[PDB]
RNA sequence: GGAUAGUGGCCUACCAUGGUUUCAACGGGUAACGGGGAAUAAGGGUUCGAUUCCGGAGAGGGAGCCUGAGAAACGGCUACCA
RNA sequence: AGGGGAUCGAAGAUGAUCAGAUACCGUCGUAGUCUUAACCAUAAACUAUGCCGACUAGGGAUCGGGUGGUGUUUUUCUUAUGACCCACUCGGCACCUUACGAGAAAUCAAAGUCUUUGGGUUCUGGGGGGAGUAUGGUCGCAAGGCUGAAACUUAAAGGAAUUG
């Protein structure tokens, strides 16, 4: 069945960006997806997105901007020490100038640069650039 | 040979070998 | 997708899966089963000493027309008899009958090489002195 | 279970003496000790009547070293328990984990009640038997799902 | 699927004959009967009367008063106790 | 749109409305509704039958939105909940009916296949109900306790 | 259709789409105030009523169930709720 | 209870029928002493580690033992086997 | 094993061709073909495409279901049907065009969302032979099935398309 709701979300956003759309409908919504969206919105890869309540599970309408080229989830939420995060950002992100490994720490869901600045590390959620 | 025929020839050889084994035992 | 398990707690299945599929590589199977020891003419050894039993001119493969002069040698380490090639032009006459001959691999991972059928090993030394030194007249056979 | 020295030899706590000439006869003086590490002796141990020289409370054995938490998987042996400890072994070749389990046989005092499915805190002790190196200290979920059995509002 | 029942009946007869003389091969017979019961339970149809009869015969053989025969006696007592966890003994009585 | 033992992908289901309160047109009060529920349960109907009847012959959209509670909870609180959950009872009735049909005529293999599917469904559901401890943990279903329960 | 407002699309479009697939799930069925020819009693009936709803006072088949929307009797008169 | 320096089926008497396992017990192989590490090298790994350090074991193969704090010693004994 | 016994028909009996023909063709013809219980568990059991999810592109049709039509005829005067016409929707066998993606292509609307490499999962393969052979287990009354090597040998075998 639908195992990772965020995987569905990011697959939808990537497919629609490749297709050329300006808005997507993420069908099931979850807190982690919302935080992912807040991160991308703060960094500017997304325009203005909207949540919809349904008393069963939220829906999300994300207005893209085409600035995004590819998101993606690392579906097994691996464990990364504060040292291996450099290995992960070398593996996933194209160049060190930009691109962000969005990961969840005890301090919250947040990108790898803020996570390094707070000196915390947790489980990997995905990668956006 | 056709692989079919190779299998059939091998089966006949197995049959003969089993007959010889039953005779020996 | 990629029909191998991927969850966090699937280390066991992946490990056993890799251990099981490693049996496909020929090199790994040879290493684990120790085929280089039990059945190979050399006990996983580069060289071994032996005694020449008689000398044979093996005819080459298809496109090559010649006779490649080899010698059958009984290995002294275990007693298995095996043929072995002798390099260079005037070297078979340099190999005495029933003489101490040292054999090495033939350069193709223990497989027959070139146009020589069924022969798998060179000749590097005969009666102590090497064959190359004899061929270039660097040394004389001890003829003992 | 109301055994009270049913066995061939008498079951006495060594070197605790009761004077019959003392005209009080207030049961028999029972030796017990608080085991430490913030573990409270059960009232069954103090007010009880068993013997259990291997009891961590009313016996001679002492508790030091490791403190392991686990789940009972077999109560069927006498005076002793088979505890199943589950954990995640980390395999670095794949950055993954395997669920592994080890069976620890411990010794349970008659002061406690243990049934299959309970979660128990146990502590290391001196070698009691060939495989018993632990004495139970606490039983949390004795009837966690067993308190409620019938239903009628 | 009558072969399993016939083999179980033959094993029960062999167990009775061995008990007539007792655990030298009775232990092996009970061990194979346990595997036969497991195999029958694997399929839909299981728990025949022959299994109960063989279990009762093994219990009688172990109960009788009686050197590897001592290992056989201990193992047969343990096996009879284990297979006697079934309530089918009430059916036998 | 997944199916438990078939290749279908059906989308047929009930589509509960967004509103969480009673409709603007409902005039009856919840106490009368719950009394009606209890009288129907005394008549001997399953909660699904209660829901369908109260949807059809009366203005009860769904009993939860107006009475503040679910039908099974209502019967349980007043002590009318069956000892067997109703859906599992229907499964057992279907299974015993198929068993009887197989008993009457043997060669029919398709009923045997559907019977083993039904047995799988029963095992799964009963395992779940044991996990939630709705059934006693000893509850087990093989052949004849079915004929005891369905009757 | 690279740009459109999924949040507030045109009403005809949502009414066209299948239920369980609109922006917010909302059923299409409704209830009806039906009047029986016999008496003046007014009874509420679901649109796709599955059972033969009858007047409590008198046994009359107000609705005959079918695969989808229930079929009302000829004499009875209905009003949308 | 015996025995040990002492805990302990370590052993004995009696009693209970248990212990482990598809999360791989048990059994078989290892041209396996273990580890610190060596070679190799984008990152991940693969192979090797008899061999300078730390532990373990053995003095032909097994067994038994005196001595002394320390040995089942072996450039110490007693015995069998080769 | 038991009941059938028409046609058809391995084996066979033959009549012809052929250098040979116990092969193709022609006549017959046992076992089987059809059944009732019990086995067997293999097929190019093929869509040579594992299953469950989400997304990505248009086109009609077709089957079943459900919606609306002041729809068309029907006719029982007319409602109500039914059968059709139009529009939509759910699910299914498929089909058509196209690539914007994929592939080594032939092609695929899944074989796409895979170096911008991670939705969950089982099962397989690691050059060709040797060989699905030997051996060992296990199932089977038997035929055989499942499991399943190695020694040795070889420099290709093979896929797709292109020109002859
Ligand atoms: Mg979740
Ligand atoms: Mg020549
Ligand atoms: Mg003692
Ligand atoms: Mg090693
Ligand atoms: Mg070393
Ligand atoms: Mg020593
Ligand atoms: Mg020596
Ligand atoms: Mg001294
Ligand atoms: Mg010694
Ligand atoms: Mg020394
Ligand atoms: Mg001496
Ligand atoms: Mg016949
Ligand atoms: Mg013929
Ligand atoms: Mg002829
Ligand atoms: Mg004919
Ligand atoms: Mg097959
Ligand atoms: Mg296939
Ligand atoms: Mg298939
Ligand atoms: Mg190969
Ligand atoms: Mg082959
Ligand atoms: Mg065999
Ligand atoms: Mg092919
Ligand atoms: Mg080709
Ligand atoms: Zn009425």
């Amino acid at each position: 069945t639908r195992t990772s709701v965020l995987a569905d979300a990011l697959n939808a956003i990537n497919n629609a960006e490749k297709t050329g759309k300006r808005q997507v409908l993420i069908r099931p919504s979850s807190k982690v997806i919302i935080k992912f969206l807040q991160v991308m919105q703060k960094h500017g890869y997304i325009g203005e997105f909207e949540y919809i309540d349904d008393h069963r599970s939220g829906k999300i309408v994300v207005q893209l901007n085409g600035r995004l080229n590819k998101c993606g989830v690392i579906s097994p939420r691996f464990n990364v020490k504060i040292a291996d995060v450099e290995k992960w950002t070398a593996n996933l992100l194209p160049a060190r100038q930009f691109g962000y490994v969005i990961l969840t720490t005890s301090a919250g869901i947040m990108d790898h640069e803020e996570a390094h600045r707070k000196h915390v590390s947790g489980k990997i959620l995905g990668f956006v650039y | 040979m056709r692989a079919k025929w190779r299998k059939k020839r091998t089966r006949r050889l197995k049959r003969k070998r089993r007959k010889v084994r039953a005779r020996s035992k | 997708g990629k029909g191998k398990p991927r969850g966090l707690n699937s280390a066991r299945k992946l490990r056993v899966h890799r251990r099981n599929n490693r049996w496909a590589e020929t090199t790994y199977k040879k290493r684990l089963l120790g085929t280089a020891f039990k059945s190979s003419p050399f006990g996983g050894s580069s060289h071994a000493k032996g005694i020449v039993l008689e000398k044979i001119g093996i005819e080459s493969k298809q496109p090559n027309s010649a006779i490649r002069k080899c010698v059958r040698v009984q290995l002294i380490k275990n007693g298995k008899k095996v043929t072995a090639f002798v390099p260079n032009d005037g070297c078979l006459n340099f190999v005495d009958e029933n003489d101490e001959v040292l054999l090495a691999g033939f350069g193709r991972k223990g497989k027959a090489k070139g146009d020589i059928p069924g022969v798998r090993f060179k000749v590097v030394k005969v009666s102590g002195v090497s064959l190359l030194a004899l061929w270039k007249e660097k040394k004389e056979k001890p003829r003992s | 279970e109301l055994t009270v020295q049913s066995e061939r030899a008498f079951q006495k706590q060594p070197h605790i003496f009761t004077n019959p000439k003392a005209k009080a006869n207030r049961k028999t003086k029972r030796w017990y000790k608080n085991v430490g590490l913030g573990f409270k002796t059960p009232k069954t141990a103090i007010e009880g009547s068993y013997i259990d020289k291997k009891c961590p409370f009313t016996g001679l054995v002492s508790i030091r070293g490791k403190i392991l938490t686990g789940t009972v998987v077999s109560t069927r042996m006498h005076r002793t328990i088979v505890i199943r400890r589950d954990y995640l072994h980390y395999v670095p070749k794949y950055n993954r984990y395997e669920k592994r389990h080890k069976n620890v046989p411990a010794h349970v005092s008659p002061a406690f009640r243990v049934q299959v499915g309970d979660i128990v805190t146990v502590g290391q002790c001196r070698p009691i038997s060939k495989t018993v190196r632990f004495n139970v200290l606490k039983v949390a979920s004795a009837t966690g799902k067993a308190n409620k059995q019938f239903a009628k509002f | 699927k009558e072969k399993l029942l016939d083999e179980m009946q033959d094993v029960y007869n062999k167990i009775s004959q061995a008990e007539n003389s007792d655990w030298l091969t009775i232990s092996n017979e009970f061990d194979l009967i346990s595997r036969l019961l497991v195999r029958a339970q694997q399929q839909n149809w299981g728990t025949p009367n022959i299994f109960i009869k063989v279990v009762a015969q093994v219990e009688d053989a172990v109960n009788n008063t009686q050197k590897a025969v001592a290992r056989a006696y201990n193992t047969t007592k343990q096996r009879v106790k284990k297979v006697s966890r079934e309530n089918e003994d009430s059916m036998a009585k | 749109m997944g199916r438990m033992h078939s290749k279908g992908k059906g989308m047929s289901s009930s589509a509960i409305p967004y509103s969480r309160n009673a409709p603007a047109w409902f005039k009856g009060s919840s106490d009368g509704v719950v009394e009606q529920i209890i009288k129907y349960a005394r008549k001997g109907l399953t909660p699904s039958q209660i829901g369908v009847l109260l949807r059809d012959a009366h203005g009860v959209t769904q009993a939860k939105v107006i009475t503040g509670n679910k039908i099974l909870r209502i019967l349980k609180s007043n002590g009318l909940a069956p000892e067997i959950p109703e859906d599992l009872y229907f499964l057992i009735k279907k299974a015993v009916s198929v068993r009887k049909h197989l008993e009457r005529n043997r060669k029919d293999k398709d009923a045997k296949f559907r019977l083993i599917l039904i047995e799988s469904r029963i095992h799964r559901l009963a395992r779940y109900y044991r996990t939630v401890s709705v059934l006693p943990p000893n509850w087990k279903y093989e052949s004849a306790t079915a004929s005891a329960l369905v009757n | 259709v690279l740009v459109q407002d999924l949040l507030h699309p045109t009403a005809a479009s949502e009414a066209r789409k299948h239920k369980l697939k609109t922006l917010v799930q909302s059923p299409r069925s409704h209830f009806l105030d039906v009047k029986c020819p016999g008496c003046l009693n007014i009874t509420t009936v679901f649109s796709h009523a599955q059972t033969a709803v009858t007047c409590e006072s008198c046994s009359t088949v107000l609705c005959t169930p079918t695969g989808g929307k229930a079929k009302l009797s000829e004499g009875t008169s209905f009003r949308r709720k």
